[PDB]
């Protein structure tokens, strides 16, 4: 019989297990025998306290580096306000040691854990690339709780070196199975930010993770968008409990919060899943997340059923991660076929936007060709357009099976006149649908002002396979 | 003044 941990703060880790069903079902995976043994996770952040009493026994120097000062030791820089505590808190969520009389436990408490010190300095494109491409035949899973500013007016993503690091990672990393990149979807909720305006979360190569409060609500800081894949618990109001983890100066904290705490919990659950099947590819892992995540009792006003009968939301993706279900489904999972890519250039001429524009196009999805796709994964609408006030635009895309994805909601603070320059808006909401048929793009002015502009390019990019489907 | 934020 499995014996649950005895650590002094484990009873306060409400999100790991309980009778209530408001948890991530992690104890069920522990009882099947999976605790993370043999898996390696790296925290890309402001450093890691490698001598912390709840981290030292799992610390792995092969998963660590200091990019800011160019040395191998990722120890954080100590200051009066404890500014560099962020990475240490994230690491303890993944892999804090169990049954040692100290603080609580990680999701994957027997996994090996490291850190890249890269936020404590100027974060250039080169700095990101060296961190994402660190030791890719040793590190399995990378976790990033940072990104572009959440002011609700920025449009920004990885530059050339960073994007090259993503493609190298998923292609040649982990022995050719592909690095696993986990991302926090953002903290811009109060600014009405959209996580599709962030190229790191919007990327097909990252698993973008949102947050739910203890009582099952959308937190104040949460950003909605179509590129989010799934959700884990984090903080909410002051009557709701928070996240328990390792803190700077060898302390324990019960008040870790925000989008920053959701991605490390997902990285831990992915570590358990990899232990149950080491042969899973980067795309396999996203299939497992789509099939096993749980919507039940997450409150939102936009829940919709897609073409294959799955519930999906722009606040939550496919819902809460389920650790016990992930490791069960992983054990006899059959590897997916190689990824195909079908490119469809939609427009024959530019179109004025005006008050409202609708573009309809029937596609065959590369019928007759080696990249024919009948089973969709990610879809992108790559748009080039000019407009006088960018944040007044709302953009929607409808798939042939009837699924409406919000590519862009209104952003009140976005006054830019710079438009979008081939920006690849991404949606996960049509996963496993047949993409043959009519697609519809809608662009509208949500304000009463007399705005003007022109849509000059619309490329629909489809990714997926032509085999292996399951009954909806 | 920062390109990337925690
Ligand atoms: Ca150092
Ligand atoms: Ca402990
Ligand atoms: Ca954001
Ligand atoms: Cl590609
Ligand atoms: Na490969
Ligand atoms: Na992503
Ligand atoms: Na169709």
């Amino acid at each position: 019989v499995y014996q649950e941990p005895t650590d002094p703060k484990f009873p306060q880790q409400w999100y790991l297990s309980g009778v209530t069903q408001r948890d991530l079902n992690v104890k069920a995976a522990w009882a099947q025998g999976y605790t993370g043994h043999g898996i390696v996770v790296s925290i890309l952040d402001d450093g890691i306290e490698k001598n912390h009493p709840d981290l030292a026994g799992n610390y792995d120097p092969g998963a660590s580096f200091d990019v800011n000062d160019q040395d191998p030791d990722p120890q954080p820089r100590y200051t009066q306000m404890n500014d560099n505590r962020h990475g240490t808190r994230c690491a303890g969520e993944v892999a804090a040691v169990a049954n040692n009389g100290v603080c609580g436990v990680g999701v994957a408490y027997n996994a090996r854990i490291g850190g890249v010190r890269m936020l404590d300095g100027e974060v250039t494109d080169a700095v990101e690339a060296r961190s994402l491409g660190l030791n890719p035949n040793h590190i399995h899973i990378y976790s990033a709780s940072w990104g572009p500013e959440d002011d609700g007016k920025t449009v920004d993503g990885p530059a050339r070196l960073a994007e090259e690091a993503f493609f190298r990672g998923v292609s040649q990393g982990r022995g050719g199975l592909g690095s696993i990149f986990v991302w926090a979807s953002g903290n811009g909720g109060r600014e009405h930010d959209s996580c599709n305006c962030d190229g790191y979360t919007n990327s097909i190569y990252t698993l973008s993770i949102s947050s739910a409060t203890q009582f099952g609500n959308v937190p104040w800081y949460s950003e909605a968008c179509s590129s989010t894949l799934a959700t884990t618990y984090s903080s909410g109001n002051q009557n709701e409990k928070q996240i328990v983890t390792t803190d700077l100066r060898q302390k324990c904290t019960e008040s870790h919060t925000g989008t920053s705490a959701s991605a490390p919990l997902a990285a831990g659950i992915i570590a358990l899943t990899l232990e149950a099947n080491k042969n899973l590819t980067w795309r396999d892992m996203q299939h497992l997340v789509v099939q096993t995540s749980k919507p039940a009792h997450l409150n939102a006003n936009d829940w919709a059923t897609n073409g294959v009968g799955r519930k999906v939301s722009h606040s939550y993706g496919y819902g809460l991660l389920d650790a016990g279900a992930m490791v069960a489904l992983a054990q006899n999972w059959t590897t997916v076929a190689p990824q195909r890519k079908c490119i469809i250039d939609i427009l024959t001429e530019p179109k004025d936007i005006g008050k409202r524009l609708e573009v309809r196009k029937t596609v065959t999805a590369c019928l007759g060709e080696p990249n024919h796709i009948t089973r969709l994964e990610h879809a992108q609408a790559r748009l080039t357009l000019s407009y006088n006030r960018r944040g007044d635009l709302a953009i929607h895309l409808v798939s042939p099976m009837g699924t409406r994805s919000t590519l862009l909601a209104a952003r009140p603070h976005d006054y830019s006149a710079d438009g979008f320059n081939d920006w690849a808006f991404m949606t996960t909401h049509s996963w496993d649908e047949d993409p043959s048929g009519e697609w519809v793009l809608e662009i509208e002015n949500t304000s009463e002002a007399n705005n003007y502009g022109t849509l000059t390019k619309f490329t629909l990019v489809l990714y997926g396979t032509a085999s292996g489907s399951l009954v909806p | 003044a920062r390109r990337r934020k925690k």
